[PDB]
């Protein structure tokens, strides 16, 4: 009943990153994983849902793939307006809850 | 567009009542599903509740259920939390979520919910 | 059922100018709002053929917005030249799909 | 889809000798086996089940003990009546099995 | 784009009339046609309209069935026929052409100079 | 030529990780699975196992290809071999009217098939539970996850299962020899949802390349005719798909590029 | 305790059966029945079970489809319809049972039928 996502993520510019979520198989192993983007002191915004998609606003280097007990969001071209935190989102079939993570501060360099 | 504007938080003191609210712009609100998150200082989100769109079915989270009570109005366009008995670690940003999908039988069980479009947050402190 | 709009407009050369309907009993954006020039005894021209488009030929000068909120559609001119005064309407459908303009609204540089 | 196979194929001992009939399941069927007589002709009857017990009439000569895959059928007193054929079935899950079956003759 | 009309003239209360408008520059049965009238120095109001084949027709209240339209792609030829017709029909008639070939919500695309139409 | 349009979804549907699970769910507490978005074959669910119940109420096996819905629901549990007929519309008993009630108008179809071989267990396997006692029938879909101790006499009663009162919970028991009617089951129950939304479910039908001022068949999102599309200056709200007049299908929303098309015959 | 077997015979490929089963002595409605067949000098094979209500039925992997056991409480007789024979489905029929204490299956296969060769 608890997702785990590295507190800090790098990178240079130009090149990509990537972040985690690490769960089980009551959570990101065996349902739905969203992930929302967060700039500093505003609300959330949907940037991948049900795993892989790309809602209509949100730009094409912003990828998500779930495998397995795992997701992952890759960023490839890291320009650095987009230093934000990334939360990780699931549904805990055990409490019959929305689960989230720590969020991933997103650094440049 | 649409628009979720939220309203009516502030200082609180423990064993104290507090009252959110939500208006809604823009989408037929008397068909989707609400939320309410909340987002303690630097630490991470959490889900707080969810609402039919007809109200007769709430479901809270562990940490909240028993104190906060949800409801929402059909005839204007508000979603409302009610926050009794508030303790010190309620001190969030408060943020309100509208379902993704439309859900045909409003009085059945669904599971994954996405949240597409959110409100700026209404920051609620518990202290004294 | 109506499409209500100003009898007039003042101006200046240089600046920009606005016009505003307002559909009375109906919501706004149902239907696209269409814009259309006529100069004192010559027959219309469409100046924005729905929302926000502009035909190929009309002056980039030429704006549309359909702001929802106010149930209003305004035309914006954004450049006022020597040829640019004339007579503006506004017409819309009615969900029947029968048509329906505004009432007018001169335009005096 | 339980295979079951007894041994041996064919059989015959003399009146009054120990006859030992085997049979191996695929899985495991714990205690769940029952063994079957068919003379030539009639309908079976039942001579052990959970793969120990025997029923009312019966006769007490009949031994049958085994578990895990392998079940062990044997007798020590053979007579004019025992000359049938033998028949183990697994109960565990369906669709159920019977094996082959042992032909116990008269030298 | 051409859109000439012919048909401009006085009538009589209960009276009768035929507009006629030609077309050039454009494939003509692809397109819906429409009538827009504009009483002198008053708001333009629409007519009557029909599709790109031709089997259906859209009046307004006031031109209800009072009047009627057809075309023909053979002469590139927008017609309409106007009977009983009243006082409060003096207008500039344009024939008016669409985008669209069915265009039962309009969207008039080019217009006709106009034919003064008194009574 | 002829036509069908249907979205660009490339996602496959998770059908075989609610059928291949591990550990299934109990009756009051079932689960539900969300599908939308994916291309479903319905041919891993035709044949996976030799199944006991392949009942379509509504939609027939050979139609949910070519058909696309809004969303379809996978929900998961595990009964008792005699109870596969209480999950079906319009039935009465203990599971449909305590547990697990489906409505008079269900749309979708009830698999059910044996699992003695993997949720039995010759000690006893407790871990599947059903309610036995609800103050209250089920609406469709609901569910009650509840456990508090209910109490039929006027007397009242709590937190103890003292006389005139009775926890609510009952273990199957499933022991690998059990009667074929007292085994246990696994039941995937797939409803489908059509709504005033896109269509994110579709059968695995190619999409077409689109024709205009022809005269062609016409299947979009499911919905089918005949007739020549032509560009439309028409426009209804987004998450609208169609065109209904007076109740033939005048305009229809293209799922790939969302230009609104009218039909005429 | 008898459970005589009153149908079957001839028929042709194709063909289409309705062997009876009728109890007597003991409770029907506290019984799994089973149908089960013996090819002529060959070993028995299990082909069907019914439930003691009617509710579930097993069958093997070569009558799936083909073959519908049925049951009334009321006449106390047990039905086993067959389609689509085909010629290796010849055999000896016998319905035997199988008792149900409360859930478990006890004593598998205690009194057969008198068997009939279709």
């Amino acid at each position: 009943s608890v997702l785990t996502q590295p507190p800090s993520v790098s990178g240079d510019p130009g090149q990509s990153v990537t972040i985690s979520c690490t769960g089980s198989s009551s959570n990101i192993g065996g349902y739905y994983v969203n992930w929302y983007q967060q700039f500093p002191g505003t609300a959330p915004k949907l940037l991948i849902y049900d795993d892989n998609n790309r809602p209509s606003g949100v730009s094409d280097r912003f990828s998500g793939s779930k495998s397995g007990t795992s997701a992952s969001l890759t960023i490839t071209g890291l320009q650095p307006g987009d230093e934000a935190d990334y939360h990780c989102s699931g549904w805990d079939s055990s409490l019959s809850a929305v689960l989230f993570g720590r969020g991933t501060r997103l650094t440049v360099l | 567009e649409v628009q979720l504007v939220e309203s009516g938080g502030g200082l609180a003191k423990p064993g104290g009542s507090l009252r959110l609210s939500c208006a809604a712009s823009g989408f037929t609100f008397s068909s989707y599903w609400m939320n309410w998150v909340r987002q303690a200082p630097g630490k991470g989100l959490e889900w707080v509740s969810v609402i039919n769109s007809g109200g007769d079915n709430a479901y809270y989270a562990d940490s909240v259920k028993g104190r906060f009570t949800t409801s929402r109005d059909n005839s204007k366009s508000t979603l409302s939390l009610q926050m009794n008995s508030l303790r010190e670690e309620d001190t969030a940003v408060y943020y309100c979520a509208k379902d993704r999908n439309l859900y045909y039988y409003d009085s059945g069980y669904y599971t994954e919910f996405s949240f597409d479009y959110w409100g700026q947050g209404v920051l609620v402190t518990v202290s004294s | 059922v109506v499409f209500t709009q100003s009898h007039s407009v003042s101006g200046s050369p240089g600046q920009t100018v606005t016009i505003s309907c307002t559909r009375n009993s109906g919501s706004i954006d149902s239907e696209y709002v269409q814009w259309y020039q006529q100069r004192p005894g010559s027959a219309p021209t469409t100046v924005i053929y729905r929302d926000n488009q502009r035909p190929s030929g009309v002056p980039d000068r030429f704006s549309g917005s359909i702001d929802s909120s106010s149930n209003s559609a305004s035309l914006a001119i954004s450049g006022l030249k020597s040829e640019d005064e004339a007579d503006y309407y506004c017409q819309s459908a009615d969900g029947n799909y029968n048509p329906f303009f505004g009432g007018g609204t001169r335009l005096t540089v | 889809d339980i295979q079951m196979t007894q041994s041996p194929s064919s059989l015959s001992a003399p009146v009054g000798d120990t006859v030992t009939i085997t049979c191996r399941a695929s899985q495991g069927i714990n205690s769940y086996l029952n063994w079957f007589q068919q003379k030539p002709g009639k309908a079976p009857k039942l001579l052990i089940y959970d793969a120990s017990t025997l029923e009312s009439g019966v006769p007490s000569r009949f031994s049958g003990s085994g578990s895990g895959t392998d079940f062990t059928l044997t007798i020590s007193s053979l007579q004019p009546e025992d000359f049938a054929t033998y028949y183990c079935l697994q109960y565990n899950n369906y669709p159920f099995t019977f094996g082959p079956g042992t032909r116990l003759d008269i030298k | 784009v051409q859109l000439m009309e012919s048909g401009g003239g006085v009538v009589q209360p209960g009276g009768s009339l035929r507009l006629s408008c030609a077309a050039s520059g454009f494939t003509f049965g692809d397109y819906a046609l429409h009538w827009v009238r504009q009483a002198p120095g008053k708001g333009l109001e629409w007519v009557s309209g029909i599709t790109w084949t031709g089997t259906r027709t859209y009046y307004a209240g006031s031109v209800k069935g009072r009047f009627t339209i057809s075309r023909d792609n053979a002469k590139n030829s927008l017609y309409l026929q106007m009977t009983r017709l009243r006082a409060e029909d003096t207008a500039f008639y344009y024939c008016t052409k669409d985008r669209v070939a069915v265009g039962r919500p309009p969207s008039f695309d080019s217009w006709g100079q106009g034919v003064l139409v008194t009574v | 030529e002829s036509i069908v349009r249907f979205p660009n979804i490339t996602n496959l549907c998770p059908f075989h990780e609610v059928f291949n699970a591990t550990t299934f769910a109990s009756v009051y507490a079932w689960n539900r699975k969300r599908i939308s978005n994916c291309v479903a074959d319905y041919s891993v669910i035709y044949n996976f196992a030799p199944f006991f119940a392949f009942k379509c109420y509504g939609v027939s096996p050979t139609k949910l290809n070519d058909l696309c819905f809004t969303n379809v629901y996978a929900d998961s549990f595990v009964i008792r071999g005699n109870e596969v007929s209480q999950i079906a519309p319009g039935q009465t008993g203990n599971i449909a009217d305590y547990n697990y009630k489906l409505p008079d108008d269900f749309t979708g179809c009830v698999i059910a098939w044996n699992s003695n071989k993997l949720d039995s267990k010759p000690s006893g396997n407790y871990n599947y539970l059903y309610r036995l006692f609800r103050k209250s029938k089920l609406k469709p879909f609901e569910r009650d996850i509840s456990t508090e101790i209910y109490q039929a006499g006027n007397k009242p009663c709590n937190g103890v299962a003292g006389p005139n009162c009775y926890s609510p919970l009952q273990s199957y028991g499933f022991r690998p020899t059990y009667g074929v009617g007292h085994q246990p089951y696994r039941v995937v129950v797939l409803s489908f949802e059509l709504l005033h939304a896109p269509a994110t479910v579709c059968g695995p039908k190619k999409s077409t390349n689109l024709v205009k001022n022809k005269c062609v068949n016409f299947n979009f999102n499911g919905l089918t005719g005949t007739g020549v599309l032509t560009e439309s200056n028409k426009k209804f709200l987004p998450f609208q798909q169609f065109g209904r007049d007076i109740d033939t299908t005048d305009a229809v929303r293209d799922p790939q590029t969302l230009e609104i098309l009218d039909i005429t015959p | 305790v008898q459970l005589v077997e009153s149908g079957g015979g001839l028929v042709k490929p194709g063909g289409s059966l309705r062997l009876s089963c009728v109890a007597s002595g003991f409770t029907f409605s506290d019984y799994e029945m089973h149908w089960v067949r013996q090819a002529p000098g060959k070993g028995l094979e299990w082909v069907s079970v019914i439930s003691e209500s009617g509710g579930t039925t097993y069958y093997a992997d070569s009558v799936k489809g083909r073959f519908t056991i049925s049951r009334d409480n009321a006449k106390n007789s047990l039905f086993l319809q067959m389609n689509s024979l085909r010629a290796e489905d010849t055999a000896v029929y016998y319905c035997t049972r199988v008792v149900i204490v409360v859930f478990t299956a006890m004593r598998h296969f205690d009194y057969w039928g008198q068997g009939v060769l279709v």
